[PDB]
C-alpha cells in the first residue's frame, strides 16, 4: 500500500473512531476492512485480529498503525454466482429461503439487515433476480 | 474245546 | 433305527428289539433231526427243525444243542438257528439293524472271530458288538458297583466289577451248568428205577428239574429228614400219563452246586469260587463287593438258593463286613435286558463295529476294537 | 475416520444406558474431549470408538431400516422419540412389526382405519397392526398359500391385544357378520388358569404356545376357528423353585376349597399340598385368584362346558393334589411301601372311586411281562416317587388337550375350510439368576423359531436383489444352525441328559462331567464356569446364558408304569375319567423328548405357512403408561432378538434410495450447470465422484444402495457444501451494507 491509500484510510478509520484517540475498536475493524475492499469473514477477521478474547474485542481499541498489517493480512464471481445457484432453475430465489438461509446459516445476519439489503428486489411472487442482485452488491 | 474237554 | 439284541444262550435264544421292556422271542436253542423213515409219501416231509417247531416234534426227533459250554458248535445249526430268529420269529431282515451278542468271559478265542464272520458276510449286519454277560447284568440291576454269579446252561462264572471297571485277574470261571444238573438228575432218578436215554426225555427230566428242584437251607441234616420222614417227597405227571415220585432227590440234585464232589468236579462251589473271587481283589473294596452281591440267569432260579447262598458265605465272611445278596425275579431275563438298555445308550453308538471297520480290519478286528 | 466438532456420538452410561455427547474437538489418531448436553464437559478415551450419530432429519423416520447407522443406541432412540413425543407405538424393523404397550387404550382401533389400511401395500402406510393384518388377507386372496401372524415378548407386553385387534381386522375386512371373536376372546381365562403360571420375574408368562387359526370360504368369509396348543411346560407341574409357582387353577382350587360344592374334595390351604407348597410364594400380590375362579366358571359357561365337566375336572386336579402327598417308607434298598390305612390315598381312591387295595398295590410294584409269563417286581422308594410324579404330569398332559378340545368343538364350525390365517401367540427368550430346564427349553424353542425367521428374510431378500438384478453373492447368510445341532443332536446336551436317565446310575454331578468331556474343548458355543463343576454356558442367539445341573435329571424324567393307567381307565364312578386316556412308546419318552417332538409339529404347522411378525415390548417394570425406561427396553429388545435382526441387516445394504429422490435430495452437491442430460447416468456420473468405491454401493433398476452409514457421510458433505456457500453470501452481504453505512458516515 502506498502513502496515498494509508491516507485515504487513516481518514475512513478517523470517520469511525467514536472517541477521539485516533483509534477503533476491533468490532470495527473489519466493517473498515469491508469498507476499504476487503471482503473477509467474520472467522477471517477474527484470525486477523489474533482471536480476540470478548473483553478486547469489545473495549480495546487500535489506531491506525496497527490495524494495517490486518488489513494487508486480509488482502492477502463464478463461484459467487454458483453458491447462489444452490438455491435457484428459472434464474430466481425465494425471499423466504434465502431469509431463512440467511439468518439461520453460517455467519448468521439479523433480519433487519436482510429486509434491507433484499427491499425492492423481489417482486410479487418473491423471486429475486441473484445474477443483478449479485452484480449490484458488488459494484 | 479242544482239549481238557468235550466242547 | 433301532438296534437288536439276541442273547446267545446254551439253552434258550432271547431276542427282540432294543429298548423293549423284555424279550418278544425265546424259544429252545435246539436243532431237531428226524430219525425214522416217513411213510406217507406227500407228508410234507423238511428236513430239520428249529425250537419250539422241534420241540413240539421231539419224540420224532434227534435234538443237538449246537452250543457246549458256551463254545458254538456244529455252527451249520447255529446259523440256522440265527437264520429263524431274524427272519420267522422277528420277521426283521437283519442288513436293517445293528446286532448286540452275548458270550462267557473265558472261552476260544477264534469263536468270536468267526462269529462276527458269519454276521457281516452272511447276514450283512450293518454293525455288530460282543458283551460279556455279567457285565450286562449289573445294567440291568441299577448297579455300577457289584459282584455278580452268572449261570444258565453250559457255564457259571464269577465276575467283580467296582464303578465301571472290571477286574479280570480275579475272573473265576466255573463249568457246571444247568446241563450237569439235567444228567445228573438222570443218573440219580435211575436209583429210584426210572430210565432216561435218549434226547426227547432228556427234555422231560429237564421239566422235573425246571418245577420240581430246590435247595436246601442246610442239605445233610434234610437228606436224613427225608429218608426219616415222607412229607418230602412229591409226584409228577409224565407225557404218557404214568405218575412218577421224587422225594429226597429233587433237594439232591441242585445241593451239587454246592458240592461239586459229586457230579466228580475237582473245584470249589460257586459260594467259594465267589469268596475266592472277592479275596482276589484289593481289600480297600471287599466290603463293597461283600454288600451289592447279584444273583444272575436261570440257573439261580431254584428256590432257595439266595438264603443258601447268604447262609454259607456268612461262613467264610469275617463277621463285622455284613453281606446281602440280591436276587430280583426276573433275573432269568437280566442279561437280555441288561443288554436291551445298553444298546439304547447314545454313548454306546460310537462302539460298534461297523462293516466299513470290518472291511479294513478283517476277523481280528474284534478283540482290536472290543473288549 | 471422520470426526469433527459438528458430529455427535453415543457415550454410555450406566443409568440411561447411552448419553448423547457435542464432540468438542475433530479427532485423529488417544482421547477426545466431549461437550455433555447436561450442560458438563467430559474427557474421553479411545482404546487399542464411540458410535457416530446420525443426522437428525433421518432420526424418527418409520422404519429403521432407513438409519444409516444402526446400534443399540440409535435404535433406542428411534423407539423413544417415537412413543414418548409423537405418541406413534408401532414401527418397522425390516419386516419385523415391533410394537409397544401403551398401558392404555389408543384411538387407533377405530373403524375408519381400518378402512383406510384398504388397498395399499405395507411400505405405503404408517406402521400399524392392520398393515400386517392387511398384507396377510391380501396375500390370501392373491396367492394359494394361506398365512401366519407371529407375536413374541414376555406375557405382560400386549400379545392379547394383538391378536384381538388382528381379529377384528379380519372380521371386519370380510364384510362377515360372527360369534368366534367374541368366543375367542372368552377362550382366554381358561387358557390362562390351565395353561398360565407364576415365574420369578413374572406374575402371568405363558408357559405354552397357542395357535389359533382363523379359517374362511371361497369368498373369505370368516367361518369359524380353532386352536392348537405346543410346548406345555409339563415339568411344572410337580416341580418348582423357591418363589414360584405352579398352574393358577391349582391355587384358584385352594382359594375355593371353602365353598359348599366343593366340600368332597377336602381340600386344605395351599400350604397344605406338596405340589402348592413347594413354592414358598402362596399369594400373588394385588392379584386375587378366588374371583378369577368365577371367571373360569364363566368362561367355561360361555364355551358351553356342562357343570358336570367343570366338577369333573375340578375333582381331578383335586385328585392330582392329593397324590402328590402319599408318602412311602423304605423296606430295603429296592423295596418301599405305602403304609396302612394311609390318609391322602384313602381320600385319592374316594375321588377317583378306584378300589384302595389296587392303587395301593401298584403304586409299590412294577409289572413285567413277556409273552410266555409276568412277573410283578417291587420298586425302590425313588422309583416310587418317579412314577407318581410322572401320573400327575400324565393326568394333567391329557386334561389340558382334554379342555382344549372342547374350546375347539365350540369353535369349530361346519363349513368347508378353503384356508385359514394362524395367530402363533408363543414366549419369548428368557434369562433369570437361577435357571433351569424350563428355561433351557424355552430357549431352544426360541432358537428354532429364530432359525425359521432368519430362512424367511434371507428368502425375501433374494427376491428383492433379483427383481433389482444384483448378484445373489452379497447378501451373507447368517446361521445359527450350529447351535441347534449342539443342543438337538446326538452328541448334544438334550441326548446326554436322556441317556443318563436310564445309565444305571445317573447323577447331576456325572451327567455335567459327560457334558465337559464331551463338549468342553470341541465346541466353539459351550463354555464352562471357573468356578463350578455343576453348571455349563452356552453362547447362544441373544447371550451367553448359564444352566445349572442340578434340576435337570428329576425334571427331565416322565415314564408311567402302564397298571397305574389301566386301574384309572377302569374307574366308572364317573365318565370323564376314561375319557382323557381315549386314544407304547410314549409311556417311556422324556420331557425333552415329548418336547422336541412337539416342537417339530410347531415348526412344520408353520414352515407350511408364510409367516408375518410382530414384537411387542414393555418398556417397564411398573405400567407407568407412556413412560420408557432404557434399561428394561433394551432388555426386551434383546430378548425380541430385534437387535441380532439388525446385527444382520448392518452387514448387507440396509439403505434404498430412488434415483429420483436422491437426484431431488443432492441437485445441491450436483453441478447442475455441468451435469449430464438423464437421471440415472448423470447421479451414476455424480457419485462416482463423490465415492470412490463401487464397493460401497449399488446401482438397482430403480434404487440405489449403500451401506451403512455413507448416507450419513453424503449429509455431511451436503451441509458443508450448503454451509460454506452460505457464509460466502453472508460475508458479501454484510461488506456491502457496512459500506453503505459507511456511506452514511460520509454523509
Ligand atoms: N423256574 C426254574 N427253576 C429251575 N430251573 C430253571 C427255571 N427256569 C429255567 N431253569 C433252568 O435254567 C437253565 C437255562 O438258564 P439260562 O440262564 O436261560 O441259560 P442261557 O441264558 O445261557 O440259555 C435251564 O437248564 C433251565 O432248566
Ligand atoms: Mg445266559
Amino acid at each position: 500500500f502506498n502513502k496515498d491509500q494509508l491516507e485515504e484510510f487513516k481518514e475512513a478509520f478517523e470517520l469511525f473512531d467514536r472517541v477521539g484517540d485516533g483509534k477503533i475498536l476491533y468490532s470495527q475493524c473489519g466493517d473498515v476492512m469491508r469498507a476499504l475492499g476487503q471482503n473477509p469473514t467474520n472467522a477471517e477477521v477474527l484470525k486477523v485480529l489474533g482471536n480476540p478474547k470478548s473483553d478486547e474485542l469489545k473495549s480495546r481499541r487500535v489506531d491506525f498503525e496497527t490495524f494495517l498489517p490486518m488489513l494487508q493480512a486480509v488482502a492477502k464471481y463464478e463461484d459467487y454466482l454458483e453458491g447462489f445457484r444452490v438455491f435457484d432453475g428459472n434464474g430466481k430465489v425465494m425471499g423466504a429461503e434465502l431469509r431463512h438461509v440467511l439468518t439461520t446459516l453460517g455467519e448468521k445476519m439479523t433480519e433487519e439487515e436482510v429486509e434491507t439489503v433484499l427491499a425492492g428486489h423481489e417482486d410479487s411472487n418473491g423471486c429475486i433476480n441473484y445474477e443483478a442482485f449479485l452484480k449490484h452488491i458488488l459494484s | 474245546w479242544x482239549a481238557x474237554c468235550p466242547a | 433305527t433301532t438296534a437288536l439284541v439276541c442273547d446267545n444262550g446254551s439253552g434258550l435264544v432271547k431276542a427282540g428289539f432294543a429298548g423293549d421292556d423284555a424279550p418278544r422271542a425265546v424259544f429252545p436253542s435246539i436243532v431237531g433231526r428226524p430219525r425214522h423213515q416217513g411213510v406217507m409219501v406227500g407228508m410234507g416231509q423238511k428236513d430239520s427243525y428249529v425250537g419250539d417247531e422241534a420241540q413240539s416234534k421231539r419224540g420224532i426227533l434227534t435234538l443237538k444243542y449246537p452250543i457246549e459250554h458256551g463254545i458254538i458248535t456244529n455252527w451249520d445249526d447255529m446259523e440256522k438257528i440265527w437264520h429263524h430268529t431274524f427272519y420267522n420269529e422277528l420277521r426283521v431282515a437283519p442288513e436293517e439293524h445293528p446286532t448286540l451278542l452275548t458270550e462267557a468271559p473265558l472261552n476260544p478265542k477264534a469263536n468270536r472271530e468267526k462269529m462276527t464272520q458269519i454276521m457281516f458276510e452272511t447276514f450283512n449286519v450293518p454293525a455288530m458288538y460282543v458283551a460279556i454277560q455279567a457285565v450286562l447284568s449289573l445294567y440291568a440291576s441299577g448297579r455300577t458297583t457289584g459282584i455278580v454269579l452268572d449261570s444258565g446252561d453250559g457255564v457259571t462264572h464269577n465276575v467283580p466289577i467296582y464303578e465301571g471297571y472290571a477286574l479280570p485277574h480275579a475272573i473265576m470261571r466255573l463249568d457246571l451248568a444247568g446241563r450237569d444238573l439235567t444228567d445228573y438228575l438222570m443218573k440219580i432218578l435211575t436209583e429210584r428205577g426210572y430210565s432216561f436215554v435218549t434226547t426227547a426225555e432228556r427234555e422231560i427230566v429237564r421239566d422235573i428239574k425246571e418245577k420240581l428242584c430246590y435247595v436246601a437251607l442246610d442239605f445233610e441234616n434234610e437228606m436224613a429228614t427225608a429218608a426219616s420222614s415222607s412229607s418230602l417227597e412229591k409226584s409228577y405227571e409224565l407225557p404218557d400219563g404214568q405218575v412218577i415220585t421224587i422225594g429226597n432227590e429233587r433237594f439232591r440234585c441242585p445241593e451239587t452246586l454246592f458240592q461239586p464232589s459229586f457230579i466228580g468236579m475237582e473245584s470249589a462251589g460257586i459260594h467259594e469260587t465267589t469268596y475266592n473271587s472277592i479275596m482276589k481283589c484289593d481289600i480297600d473294596i471287599r466290603k463293597d463287593l461283600y454288600a451289592n452281591n447279584v444273583m444272575s440267569g436261570g440257573t439261580t432260579m431254584y428256590p432257595g438258593i439266595a438264603d443258601r447262598m447268604q447262609k454259607e458265605i456268612t461262613a467264610l465272611a469275617p463277621s463285622t463286613m455284613k453281606i446281602k445278596i440280591i436276587a430280583p425275579p426276573e433275573r432269568k431275563y437280566s442279561v437280555w435286558i441288561g443288554g436291551s438298555i445298553l444298546a439304547s445308550l447314545s454313548t454306546f453308538q460310537q462302539m460298534w463295529i461297523t462293516k466299513q471297520e470290518y472291511d479294513e480290519a478283517g476277523p481280528s478286528i474284534v478283540h482290536r476294537k472290543c473288549f | 475416520e471422520l470426526y469433527t466438532k459438528y458430529a455427535r456420538v453415543w457415550i454410555p452410561d450406566p443409568e440411561e444406558v447411552w448419553k448423547s455427547a457435542e464432540l468438542l474437538k475433530d479427532y485423529k489418531p488417544k482421547v477426545l474431549q466431549l461437550r455433555l448436553e447436561e450442560g458438563k464437559d467430559l474427557e474421553y478415551c479411545l482404546d487399542p470408538l464411540p458410535p457416530l450419530r446420525n443426522p437428525d432429519i433421518l432420526v424418527g423416520e418409520n422404519d429403521l431400516t432407513a438409519l444409516s447407522y444402526l446400534h443399540e443406541p440409535a435404535v433406542l432412540h428411534n423407539l423413544k422419540v417415537r412413543f414418548i413425543d409423537s405418541k406413534l407405538i408401532y414401527t418397522y424393523c425390516g419386516i419385523v412389526l415391533v410394537a409397544i404397550n401403551p398401558y392404555e387404550q389408543l384411538p387407533i382401533y377405530g373403524e375408519d382405519i381400518i378402512n383406510a389400511y384398504s388397498g395399499q401395500n405395507m411400505g405405503d402406510m404408517d406402521p400399524h397392526i392392520f398393515a400386517v393384518a392387511e398384507e396377510a388377507y391380501k396375500q390370501m386372496a392373491r396367492d394359494e398359500r394361506n398365512q401366519s401372524i407371529i407375536v413374541s415378548g414376555e406375557s405382560g407386553a400386549g400379545k392379547t391385544v394383538s391378536a384381538k385387534y388382528a381379529m377384528r381386522y379380519f372380521a371386519t375386512v370380510s364384510g362377515s357378520a360372527a360369534n368366534v371373536e367374541e368366543k375367542v376372546l372368552a377362550s382366554n381365562p381358561i387358557m390362562e388358569s390351565i395353561g398360565n403360571a407364576k415365574t420369578t420375574r413374572n406374575d402371568n408368562s405363558s408357559r405354552f404356545g397357542k395357535y389359533i387359526e382363523i379359517g374362511f370360504d371361497k369368498r373369505y368369509r370368516i367361518i369359524g376357528a380353532n386352536m392348537r396348543t405346543y410346548l406345555l411346560e409339563k415339568s411344572r407341574v410337580v416341580f418348582q423353585a423357591e418363589e414360584e409357582r405352579n398352574y393358577h387353577i391349582f391355587y384358584q382350587l385352594c382359594a375355593s376349597a371353602a365353598l359348599p360344592e366343593f366340600k368332597t374334595l377336602r381340600l386344605g390351604n395351599a400350604n397344605y399340598f406338596h405340589y402348592t407348597k413347594q413354592g414358598g410364594s402362596p399369594v400373588i400380590d394385588g392379584i386375587d385368584d378366588a374371583k378369577e375362579m368365577v371367571n373360569t366358571r364363566q368362561a367355561c359357561t360361555l364355551l358351553g362346558i356342562s357343570d358336570s365337566y367343570q366338577m369333573g375336572i375340578f375333582r381331578i386336579l383335586a385328585g392330582i393334589l392329593h397324590l402328590g402327598n402319599v408318602e412311602f417308607a423304605s423296606r430295603d434298598s429296592d423295596s418301599c411301601a405305602i403304609p396302612p390305612k394311609h390318609d391322602p390315598l384313602t381320600i385319592f381312591c374316594d375321588l377317583m372311586g378306584v378300589d384302595y387295595e389296587e392303587m395301593a398295590h401298584w403304586l409299590c410294584h412294577r409289572k413285567l411281562a413277556t409273552a410266555t409269563e409276568t412277573y410283578i417286581k417291587p420298586i425302590s422308594k425313588l422309583h416310587a416317587i418317579n412314577a407318581r410324579d410322572a401320573l400327575a404330569k400324565h393326568i394333567y398332559a391329557n386334561l389340558f388337550n382334554w379342555i382344549v378340545d372342547h374350546v375347539n368343538k365350540a369353535l369349530h364350525s361346519t363349513v368347508k375350510q378353503h384356508s385359514f390365517i394362524g395367530v402363533l401367540d408363543i414366549y419369548g427368550f428368557e434369562t433369570f439368576e437361577i435357571n433351569s430346564f424350563e428355561q433351557f427349553c424355552i430357549n431352544y424353542a426360541n432358537e428354532k423359531l429364530q432359525q425359521q425367521f432368519n430362512m424367511h428374510v434371507f428368502k425375501l431378500e433374494q427376491e428383492e436383489y433379483m427383481k433389482e438384478q444384483i448378484p445373489w453373492t452379497l447378501i451373507d447368510f447368517y446361521d445359527n444352525q450350529p447351535c441347534i445341532n449342539l443342543i438337538e443332536a446326538k452328541m448334544g446336551v438334550l441326548d446326554l441328559l436322556d441317556e443318563e436317565c436310564k445309565m444305571p446310575k445317573g447323577s447331576d454331578d456325572t451327567w455335567a462331567q459327560k457334558l465337559y468331556n464331551t463338549h468342553l474343548n470341541k465346541c466353539a458355543l459351550f463354555e464352562k464356569p471357573r468356578l463350578s463343576n455343576k453348571a455349563f454356558i452356552i453362547k447362544h442367539f441373544a447371550d451367553k446364558v448359564e444352566y445349572q445341573c442340578e434340576g435337570f435329571l428329576e425334571k427331565n424324567k416322565d415314564t408311567v408304569y402302564e397298571e397305574q393307567i389301566k386301574v384309572l381307565k377302569s374307574s366308572k364312578k364317573f365318565k370323564l375319567l376314561p375319557e382323557l386316556f381315549q386314544d407304547s412308546k410314549e409311556h417311556k419318552k422324556t420331557v425333552g423328548h415329548q418336547f422336541r417332538n412337539s416342537l417339530h409339529l410347531l415348526m412344520e404347522t408353520l414352515n407350511a405357512t408364510t409367516p408375518h411378525y410382530v414384537r411387542c415390548i414393555k418398556p417397564n417394570d411398573f405400567k407407568f403408561p407412556f413412560t420408557f425406561d432404557e434399561k428394561r427396553a433394551v432388555q426386551q429388545l434383546r430378548a425380541c432378538g430385534v437387535l441380532e435382526t439388525i446385527r444382520i441387516s448392518a452387514a448387507g445394504f440396509p439403505s434404498r434410495w430412488t434415483y429420483q429422490e436422491f437426484f431431488s435430495r443432492y441437485r445441491v452437491l450436483m453441478k447442475q450447470k455441468d451435469v449430464l442430460s438423464d437421471r440415472k447416468q448423470t447421479c451414476k456420473n455424480v457419485l462416482e465422484k463423490l465415492i470412490l468405491d463401487k464397493d460401497k454401493y449399488q446401482f438397482g433398476k430403480t434404487k440405489i444402495f449403500f451401506r451403512a452409514g455413507q448416507v450419513a457421510y453424503l449429509e455431511k458433505i451436503r451441509a458443508d457444501k450448503l454451509r460454506a456457500a452460505c457464509i460466502r453470501i453472508q460475508k458479501t452481504i454484510r461488506g456491502w451494507l457496512m459500506r453503505k453505512k459507511y456511506m452514511r458516515m460520509r454523509r
